[PDB]
């Protein structure tokens, strides 16, 4: 259920049936094996502030 | 920005400064290396598109520190539904002539998927709005980039909490209210086109565009922003298209 708590996804969420869902990440990020987390794959991924990171 | 504070240099890396003949025109948001989102009304009075410049990595307008990157604007795309002089569909997609180089001071804001933005981001109460606009209604503009945290209101609540005006333009589904009604904090005219950025689980996303208001930080009123989620598909399709001759392009919306 993507509508509730973002389906548990850190970023994007897609519902497949009433019991199946896939999380996805923006370009510049990759989904971790937990199936919900996104980790940067580039030096300057969108939406992150380098000096604070 | 009225009632906010200086955005520490580098902490608002997606902020864009648009200039016409060297003069401050509006703000904008970098969403990738060659695309910037701004407000359509920022271009109502352009006579010669070749005088339009976008600056990234900007912070202090009084000095050059080497982090600034300026680019000519190759294309300004506006929804077919936008009518100059009116408030609805206030969004513009700009293609830079050359991509900017991402650095600690130049980073794009994430353009979210429509579902994520409607189902999740729309419920994050506070978001940041920024720009070099007026520090006070009818006051001087800022020399350093300013930023302000503003809470979002459901439209029903915005209308109920706002004082009624005769000629007041309608708040459509392509807009949303954010701010305060005590006359202390709001974005302003010179911030037009700038970002309304929303944080979610460690990442920032574009949810709004500084669009309009009945004065800046007017008691009884809120700032009004373009509801970016309505345009995600429209923007994504355009970014996948080849550039066309002639700077201004009116593209079908939806
Ligand atoms: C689509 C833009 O429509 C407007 C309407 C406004 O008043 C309506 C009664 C308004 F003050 C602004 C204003 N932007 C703005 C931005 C933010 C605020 C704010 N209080 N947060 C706010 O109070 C105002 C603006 O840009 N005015 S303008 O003269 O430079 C201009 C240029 C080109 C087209 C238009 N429409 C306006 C723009
Ligand atoms: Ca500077
Ligand atoms: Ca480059």
């Amino acid at each position: 259920i993507c509508v509730n708590e973002n389906g548990g996804c850190e970023q994007y969420c897609s519902d497949h049936t009433g019991t199946k869902r896939s999380c996805r990440c923006h370009e510049g990020y990759s989904l971790l094996a937990d199936g919900v987390s996104c980790t940067p794959t580039v030096e300057y991924p969108c939406g992150k502030i380098p000096i604070l990171e | 920005i009225v009632g906010g504070k200086v955005c520490p240099k580098g902490e608002c890396p997606w902020q864009v400064l648009l200039l016409v003949n060297g003069a401050q025109l509006c703000g904008g948001t970098l969403i990738n290396t060659i695309w910037v989102v701004s407000a359509a009304h920022c271009f109502d009075k352009i006579k010669n598109w070749r005088n339009l410049i976008a600056v990234l990595g900007e912070h202090d307008l009084s000095e050059h520190d080497g982090d600034e990157q300026s680019r000519r604007v190759a294309q300004v795309i506006i929804p077919s539904t936008y009518v100059p002089g009116t408030t609805n569909h206030d969004i513009a997609l700009l293609r830079l002539h050359q991509p900017v180089v991402l650095t600690d001071h130049v980073v794009p804001l994430c353009l979210p998927e429509r579902t994520f933005s409607e189902r999740t981001l729309a419920f994050v109460r506070f978001s940041l709005v920024s720009g070099w606009g007026q520090l006070l209604d009818r006051g001087a503009t800022a020399l350093e980039l300013m930023v302000l945290n503003v809470p979002r209101l459901m439209t029903q609540d915005c209308l109920q909490q706002s004082r009624k005006v005769g000629d007041s333009p309608n708040i459509t589904e392509y807009m949303f209210c954010a701010g305060y009604s005590d006359g202390s904090k709001d974005s302003c005219k010179g911030d037009s086109g700038g970002p309304h950025a929303t944080h979610y689980r460690g990442t920032w996303y574009l949810t709004g565009i500084v669009s309009w208001g009945q004065g800046c930080a007017t008691v009884g009123h809120f700032g009004v922003y373009t509801r970016v989620s309505q345009y995600i598909e429209w923007l994504q399709k355009l970014m996948r298209s080849e550039p066309r001759p002639g700077v201004l392009l009116r593209a079908p919306f939806p």
